[PDB]
RNA sequence: GAGCCCGGUACGUGAAAACCCGACGUCUGUCUUGAUGGUGUUCCCGAGUAGCAGCGGGCCCGUGGAAUCUGCUGUGAAUCUGCCGGGACCACCCGGUAAGCCUGAAUACUUCCCAGUGACCGAUAGCGGAUUAGUACCGUGAGGGAAUGGUGAAAAGUACCCCGGGAGGGGAGUGAAAGAGUACCUGAAACCGUGCGCUUACAAUCCGUCAGAGCCCUCGACGUGUCGUGGGGUGAUGGCGUGCCUUUUGAAGAAUGAGCCUGCGAGUCAGGGACAUGUCGCGAGGUUAACCCGGGUGGGGUAGCCGCAGCGAAAGCGAGUCUGAAUA
RNA sequence: GGCGUCUGGGGGGAACGCGGGGAAGUGAAACAUCUCAGUACCCGUAGGAAGAGAAAACAAAAUGUGAUUCCGUGAGUAGUGG
C-alpha cells in the first residue's frame, strides 16, 4: 500500500490518495513487458512496402529470340530476375504486422509497469496543471519544474480537461495522454508520471470491479 | 530494407589482394585468380612445415656422416656408440660442431670408438 | 487458408482415447467360398496401425 | 528503474533462423536438398506411394453411418460434485456451469464414477442406474427432468 | 544541425458569384360523403401458367431412391373441404398463400481531385518513364520499346598575355579550394603508360611454397663503419607440388561452364491452417472472432473453438461398453 | 409506304455490378469422366453504386423465428466423388 499526496499550482497539499496494493505490489516480468511493447510497435509500423515481381512489370511476355542457334543462353522474359530492369523475386510486400497479445498479458505487463514506478517514488498525482480556462505554457512549465526535474515525464488527463493538455503539449519531453487508452510503452519511456486525480479514480474503480 | 553489397565484399578483396603481392599476372591483380592462389599457397605452406623438419634433419645427417667419414667412421656406428654412451646431443648441434669446431666432433668419434662393442657383427 | 483433410483417410482411419490409430483387415469381402473361418476370423476385429505408416496417416489425417 | 533498453526476452526464447544457401559454411550449394530429383527440383505429396495402390486405397472402409440426428449428452461424474459442492444442496445446469464442469448450451447427463457421500438435490436430463443408486444411498433427490 | 531569420504551423479569420445540404413559405395534391363492429349463403383471390413425361443446367449432390430452383419442346388443372412446400412417395399435422410491380441503409471500387503517413526505393533501384519517354529506334502491321540525374554558397563560366590555323594548354586572375573549369561533388577496380631499386639471353616454369646466397631501403644499440630477439621489397639456386566449380563408382583431366572488372541476380509472404519443440501469461480451465468505442498500439464484445469419459456400425449404454446364448 | 413537324438515341471511359456465352495449358506422376474455372476472354446493358428484397420462407411439435444483403462461426464438418 502506496500513499500519494495530490499537489497544487499555488503552492499547497489537497489531500492524499491511498492507492491499492494488488495493482501497485506486482512483481514485473520482462519478457512479458518485452513482448507486449514489441507487439505495439509492430502495429503501429504500418506496412508500405511493395514491389512489382515477373508478373506485374511490363513487358516480357515474348521469348526474346530464339532457342537454338543463336549462341547466347536461353531466356524466356526480357523481365526476370537477372536482367536489368527485371522482376524482384521475393521481394517486400503489403502487409500486417500487428500480433494477437492477450489482455491479461497486457494488464500484468502494465500493472508491473507502474508499480515498477512507484516502488521507486516516480508517481506524482495533481488535481490541474492551470488556473481558469487559459492554457499558458509557462504555468505547466513552471509547475512541473516545482514536481520534477528529470528530462521525460508522462501525463494522463482526461478529456475534458483540455487546457491541461493544450498547455503542456508543446513542452520538448512531455509526451500527454488519455487514461483510457493507458499503455506501457508509453509509460516505460519515461522517468516520472504525473495522473489526475480523477484519472487516477477512473482507472482505479474501472479495473476493480 | 534494400541493401547495396559493395561494402561487404570489397572487404575480402583487399585482404586477399594485399596479400598476393609478389604473384606474376592475374594471379596478382585480379579476385578470382588469386583466391584459388591462395588456397593452393597456403596448402604449399601447411605442407612445407611438416616437412622441413625431415628436410633440416637429411641435411644434418649429410653433413655429420661427410665428416665422421674423414675422420674415418661411419654414421650407423657413431650412433650406435653414442645411444650407447648415453650421450645426449642431437643432430642439428652436432652439425653445427661439424661446422664449427671439428675437434669436439673428433673427440666425440673417439668416445664412440671407445663405447662400441667389440664384434659389431657379433650374434648378440 | 486452411487445410484440407482427405477423404479415404478419414473413411478408413479414426483414433481412440489414448491418440492409438485404427483400421480394419483386408480380404473379407468376396471369394469367401474357400476361405477358412479362422483365416475369415483374424481378419474382423479392427487392428492398430503399424509404426512405419502413423506418421503418413497423421499427415493424411490432420491435413 | 526500467527503461526500455533494459527489456530483454527470455533466455532460450529467440533463435537464429537458419539462411540457406547463403554459404559453404552452414548449408550451400543445395540447402538440404542434396541432389538432382524430383524432391530436389520442388517436392513431393504425400499421398503418393511410387505406383503402389496407397493404404488410403487398399483398405477396407469403416462400417457404417452416423444418424445425424445424434443426441450426444454432456456428462458430468459425481466425483466432482463432491469436489466442488461441500455444503450439498441443489445441482442444476446452471449451478454446473457455475463451477465450470460443463458447457454453456448443454444437455446434460449424470454419472456415478466417484465417491458419494454429500447430499445433493441433483436435476439433470437423464441419469444413470449407478447415480440413482448413489443418490440413494447419500439420501438425496435424483429428480430427473 | 535555426522554437526566436524566412516560408508556415497551434489558433482564429474570410465569399460578390456559382454549386451541394436541409430549412422554410409557394406550388402540388390527398382524406374529408365517416367508421367500428355484426349475421346466413352464391361470387373473386394474378393461366397456356403450376403440375406430369423427354433431353439439359446449377444447387454439398458426377442419374442416383434424388426433393426444392430452373431452360426448349409436347401435353395441360382447379379458387379456400383450393393449392405449394417440411430431401423420393403416401395419410395426419405444421408453415405459407406463387405465376403483377417498385423499395432506401449497412456492402464493393477509383480514371481524376485535395491534405498527409511511411522501421518503402533513392538514378543498373523506384511507375516502362527524376533527364524531349510510350519519345528515339525496330516492325508493313497489331505490336514491342530503350539510354543519359549532382559544378559551386552566387557564374564571380578564366578579362589580359604567350605557343598554335584552330582544338587545347601555360602564366595572370575570380574563388575558402580550379587535387570545383561549363568533358565539371567525391572519383574504386579492370585497363594505359612515365620514372626509381632488384632480377632476367645454357634454359623445360598450374607459375607457386619451404630453405636461401647476393644487392637495395628502413628502425635501434653502437662508433670513423657496425651486428640485431629485427621488419620489409627483389629474390640466384635446391627440394616438394597434376587449375576452380558442377556431376561422376572415378576428372589435373584431351567431360561441361567461365575473357577481365564493377554493379544486379535464387527457400520468401500470407493464414487464430497442421505436426513437433523452446519461451511467456493463466491454470481445470484457457481464448475471443466480426463488431462498437478509441487522434495511437487500449477497453468491451460469449456467438464460437479446444480440454474436462469413452465403447459401439447404430439404437444405445456408461468407468464401463461391443460382439456372444455366456462373468468366457 | 410517301411528305412535314416535335422529342429522344447514336460514341468514350480506370476499376467495381447484373443476365448470357465460355476455353486450354495445368493436377490426377498417363488420361477421356472430373479439376484448373463457369476463371481468362467475348457479348448486351447500367449505376453512383449495382443486383436481391417483402415470404406459395425456415423450423420442429420448442407455444419458436419473422424482408433482403454483406461480414464472424458452424466447417474444411454432415456429405459428394473414376
Amino acid at each position: 500500500t502506496l500513499k500519494v499526496d495530490v499537489k497544487t499550482p499555488a503552492g499547497k497539499t489537497d489531500g492524499s490518495v491511498e492507492l491499492p496494493a494488488e495493482l501497485f505490489d506486482v512483481e514485473p516480468n520482462i519478457a512479458l513487458m518485452h513482448q507486449v511493447v514489441t507487439a505495439q510497435l509492430a502495429a503501429k509500423r504500418q506496412g508500405t512496402h511493395s514491389t512489382k515481381t515477373r508478373g506485374e512489370v511490363s513487358g516480357g511476355g515474348k521469348k526474346p529470340y530464339r532457342q537454338k542457334g543463336t549462341g547466347r543462353a536461353r531466356q524466356g522474359s526480357t523481365r526476370a530476375p537477372q536482367f536489368t530492369g527485371g522482376g524482384t523475386v521475393h521481394g517486400p510486400k503489403p502487409r500486417d504486422y500487428s500480433q494477437r497479445t492477450p489482455k491479461k498479458m497486457i494488464a500484468a505487463a502494465l500493472r508491473g509497469a507502474l508499480s515498477d514506478r512507484a516502488r521507486n517514488d516516480r508517481i506524482h498525482a495533481v488535481t490541474e496543471l492551470v488556473e481558469g480556462q487559459t492554457p499558458s505554457t509557462k504555468s505547466a512549465k513552471t509547475f512541473l519544474g516545482t514536481l520534477t526535474e528529470n528530462k521525460k515525464v508522462l501525463v494522463v488527463i482526461g478529456r475534458t480537461d483540455e487546457v491541461g493538455a493544450k498547455s503542456v503539449r508543446n513542452l520538448p519531453g512531455v509526451h500527454v495522454i488519455s487514461p483510457d487508452q493507458l499503455n506501457t510503452y508509453d509509460v516505460l519511456n519515461a522517468d516520472d508520471v504525473v495522473f489526475s486525480v480523477e484519472a487516477l479514480n477512473a482507472y482505479i474503480s474501472a479495473n476493480s470491479k | 530494407a534494400r541493401v547495396k553489397r559493395a561494402l561487404n565484399a570489397q572487404k575480402k578483396r583487399r585482404t586477399v589482394l594485399k596479400a598476393s603481392k609478389g604473384y606474376r599476372g592475374q594471379r596478382s591483380r585480379l579476385y578470382r585468380k588469386a583466391k584459388e592462389q591462395q588456397l593452393h599457397s597456403l596448402t604449399y605452406a601447411y605442407r612445407d612445415r611438416r616437412a622441413r623438419k625431415g628436410e633440416f634433419r637429411k641435411l644434418w645427417i649429410s653433413r655429420i656422416n661427410a665428416a665422421a667419414r674423414a675422420n674415418d667412421i661411419t654414421y650407423n656406428r657413431l650412433i650406435q656408440g653414442l645411444k650407447a654412451a648415453g650421450v645426449e646431443v642431437d643432430r642439428k648441434n652436432l652439425a653445427e660442431l661439424a661446422v664449427s669446431d671439428p675437434a669436439a666432433f673428433t673427440a666425440l668419434v673417439d668416445v664412440a670408438r671407445a663405447a662400441l662393442p667389440e664384434d659389431v657383427n657379433a650374434p648378440s | 487458408p486452411k487445410a484440407k483433410t482427405h477423404s479415404g483417410a478419414s473413411k478408413r482411419f479414426r483414433r481412440t482415447g489414448t491418440g492409438k490409430i485404427v483400421r480394419q483387415k483386408a480380404n473379407r469381402r468376396h471369394l469367401l467360398e474357400h476361405k477358412p473361418t479362422k483365416r475369415t476370423r483374424r481378419l474382423d476385429g479392427r487392428t492398430t496401425v503399424s509404426a512405419a505408416d502413423n506418421s503418413r496417416i497423421n499427415k493424411l489425417l490432420n491435413g | 528503474v526500467i527503461k526500455l533498453h533494459d527489456l530483454k526476452p527470455a533466455p532460450g526464447e529467440k533463435k537464429a533462423k537458419t539462411r540457406v544457401g547463403r554459404g559453404e559454411g552452414s548449408k550451400g550449394k543445395t540447402a538440404g536438398r542434396g541432389t538432382k530429383g524430383t524432391k530436389a527440383r520442388k517436392n513431393v505429396p504425400v499421398m503418393f506411394e511410387g505406383g503402389q495402390m496407397p493404404i488410403h486405397m487398399r483398405l477396407p472402409k469403416l462400417k457404417g453411418f452416423k444418424n445425424r440426428f445424434r443426441t450426444e449428452y454432456q456428462v458430468v461424474n459425481v466425483g466432482d460434485i463432491n469436489k466442488a459442492f461441500p455444503q450439498g444442496g441443489t445441482v442444476g445446469v446452471d449451478e454446473l456451469v457455475a463451477k465450470g464442469l460443463v458447457r454453456k448450451n448443454s444437455l446434460v447427463k449424470v454419472l456415478g464414477d466417484g465417491k458419494l457421500t454429500v447430499k445433493v438435490d441433483v436435476t439433470a436430463n437423464k441419469f444413470s442406474g449407478s447415480a440413482r443408486e448413489a443418490i440413494t444411498a447419500a439420501g438425496g433427490s435424483a429428480t430427473e427432468l
